Order: C-alpha cells, then structure tokens, then sequence
C-alpha cells in the first residue's frame, strides 16, 4: 500500500483542491505595530522589496 | 449582526477571533455587551487566524469569553464642531457632564 | 521536534483503541493520517496561518480512511492545539506502546558475514530469556566490525565484535 497511498493523497488532494502559492507571491497572516508576518514568498530573498496593495512596499527581513 | 466572539481575558487585554472573512483592521473599534453596559474595544494587532487583540475602553470586569463581539467598521470617532463647545467629553466622546446629548452634526 | 508532545496523544489513542480492542485499525489509522502529513501540498497548508477548525475540516477531507467518529476526533483535537505535524511520532510511540503491551521485542544482529540460521535460533532463544518479550531479528551485515557480532536491543547492546575487541584493548595501553 505505501505508493498507492500517495498516490490516493495526491489525488484527492487535487480533488479538493487544496493548492500552494505561486513563488513569487504570498498572503499577509498577520499585522502588527508596523510588522507583517507573510506566508508564501518562497522565493523572496533577504533585503527584497515586496510589492503591497496601494502601491506601497516592504522589506523582507526576516 | 455579530460576528466575533471573546477567547481571552487578561486584565485589560482582550482576544477576539472573527471568522477570516471578516477581520477587523487595525484601530478599528469592537462593540460588547459588558452586563447591562456596553464596552467598546479598539483592535490593537490582527495576531493569527482571525484571531485580533484589542485593549479595552473600560473596565474589563464582568467579561466572559464566548460573548458576542460586534464590530463598527471605523475607527473610535468622536462628535466634532460649535456642538462640543462647554461640554466635557470623554475619549469616546460621549458627554461626562450630565447635560445630555452632544447635538453633533459631524463625526 | 515532537517526541515529547506526542507523548499524551499517543497514550490516548492507545487506550482508546485498547478498549475498544481495535488497535490494529487505529495503527492503520494513524499510519494513513501521517502519511497526509507528509504531503507536499498539506505540509504547505499545515504551516499556514488558517484558524484550527478550518484546517481540520479540510485535512479531514483528504481522509475517507478513518472511522468517521473517533479517528477524525483525535484530528480534531490535535488541529486546535495546533500540532498535526506531531502525527509522524504518535505513529511511532503508538507502535512502541503496543509492543510493550504485546510484550514483543525487534532486535537488530550486525554481522560480518550472514549467520546459519542455526545461530539465529540460538541468539533469538537467549535473548527472549534476556527479555519478558517475543522477539523479531532483523540481522545485517557491515564490514567495519570483521569477527563477531553486535546485538542491539532498543538502547541496549552487547558487543562481540572483534572491532569492540581491538579498539577497547588500544586504551588498556
């Protein structure tokens, strides 16, 4: 059963429709005194400029 | 309607989590029926997954969790212009002197 | 790491599952749902900042293969304190209680060269007096060690390599 069992994982994965960020892009959690937490961005290197709504950046630290 | 519900209490500080659709923005202001009282709460940081902290705009007792928390889409606004002059207000603008409403046209 | 935040909700699935004498579907249970947890695309989700309720709910989806009441629970339970990623150790501290409770032994012989088949039998025969347990060899063959054997038992070994041999008599000197 071990590859069929994946196999069965991927595709009711694809099924329900559970899907990963493009790597460009990610998805604000959370929002506090200044900070942003962001999830996604697995390709956002360290000290990038990140493109916010309103035409406003951030600066990826951490 | 509303929305949100209480998670936490700890002294002034209070948690409240809203389904993801609709969280509050930061320094918006949250209502609650504190009691016979209403309480109003000015979100402070959107912490998580609908999940919000706020500070209270009164005093804290008498909180429960699970209360329904709804929230006025807008920051604490206060009555302005010649309606406020020789009255005494506090930060909610609401009339401290026992003179009644303000009268305000504009907030 | 979560060996030991899986603790408690290995101990309650096992006796769980020891009372309603189904531990044989409850470790297939669990072996499925941490192999969900393994996944490319859920391993992204599970990271993500949804609330707890709607992680579960949409974990519980991509699973027809646990019994619909108390399987999906303990996911349930899990997903609000937010440790689903400790499924891949409940699995392996369910397992190590059953075997304690079936009092069953997996001991490893490292060897130079493959025994008889008539050692074996000698070997698993003492050990199963060196232990309350039923034991099951998985021997293998390593060419660091050139004489002897290595039994090890859990985190108990005894040492008969001619290697142990040499390398403890280098420090008599």
């Amino acid at each position: 059963n071990s590859t069929e069992i994946s196999e069965l994982i991927k595709q009711r994965i694809a099924q329900f429709n559970v899907v990963s960020e493009a790597h460009n892009e990610g998805t604000i959690v959370s929002v506090s005194d200044g900070v942003i937490r962001i999830h996604g961005l697995a390709d956002c290197m360290q000290g990038e400029m990140i493109s916010l709504p309103g035409n406003r950046y951030a600066i990826a630290l951490n | 309607m509303a929305t949100g519900k209480i998670v936490q209490v700890i002294g002034a500080v209070v948690d409240v989590e809203f389904p993801q659709d609709a969280v509050p923005r930061v320094y918006d202001a949250l209502e609650v029926q504190n009691g016979n009282e209403r309480l109003v709460l000015e979100v402070q940081q959107q912490l998580g997954g609908g999940i919000v902290r706020t500070i209270a705009m009164g005093s804290s007792d008498g909180l429960r969790r699970g209360l329904d928390v709804k929230d006025l889409e807008h920051p604490i606004e206060v009555p302005v212009g010649k309606a406020t002059l020789g009255r005494i207000m506090n930060v909610l603008g609401e009339p401290v002197d026992m003179k009644g409403e303000i009268g305000e046209e504009e907030r | 790491e979560f060996i030991t935040v899986a603790r408690p909700y290995a101990k309650a699935a096992f006796d769980f599952a020891v009372e309603h004498q189904s531990v044989e579907r409850w470790q297939d249970m669990l072996a499925f749902a941490a192999e969900v947890t393994k996944n490319e695309q859920m391993a992204e989700l599970l990271s993500g900042a949804l609330a707890p309720e709607t992680l579960a709910e949409s974990f519980i989806a991509v699973a027809g293969e646990q019994l619909d009441e108390n399987g999906q629970n303990l996911i349930r339970v899990m997903a609000e304190n937010g440790r689903l990623n400790a499924l891949p150790d409940v699995l392996e501290q369910f397992i190590h209680l059953r075997a304690v409770s079936e009092a069953t032994a997996e001991v490893d012989v490292i060897s130079a060269a493959a025994l008889s088949e008539q050692q074996l039998a000698k070997i698993s025969a003492a050990m199963e007096k060196r232990l309350s347990r039923k034991v099951k060899l998985n021997a293998k063959i390593d060419k660091s060690v050139m004489a002897g054997v290595i039994i090890r038992a859990g985190d108990m070994v005894i040492d008969g390599s001619v290697r142990g041999r040499l390398e403890r008599l280098a420090d008599v000197l």
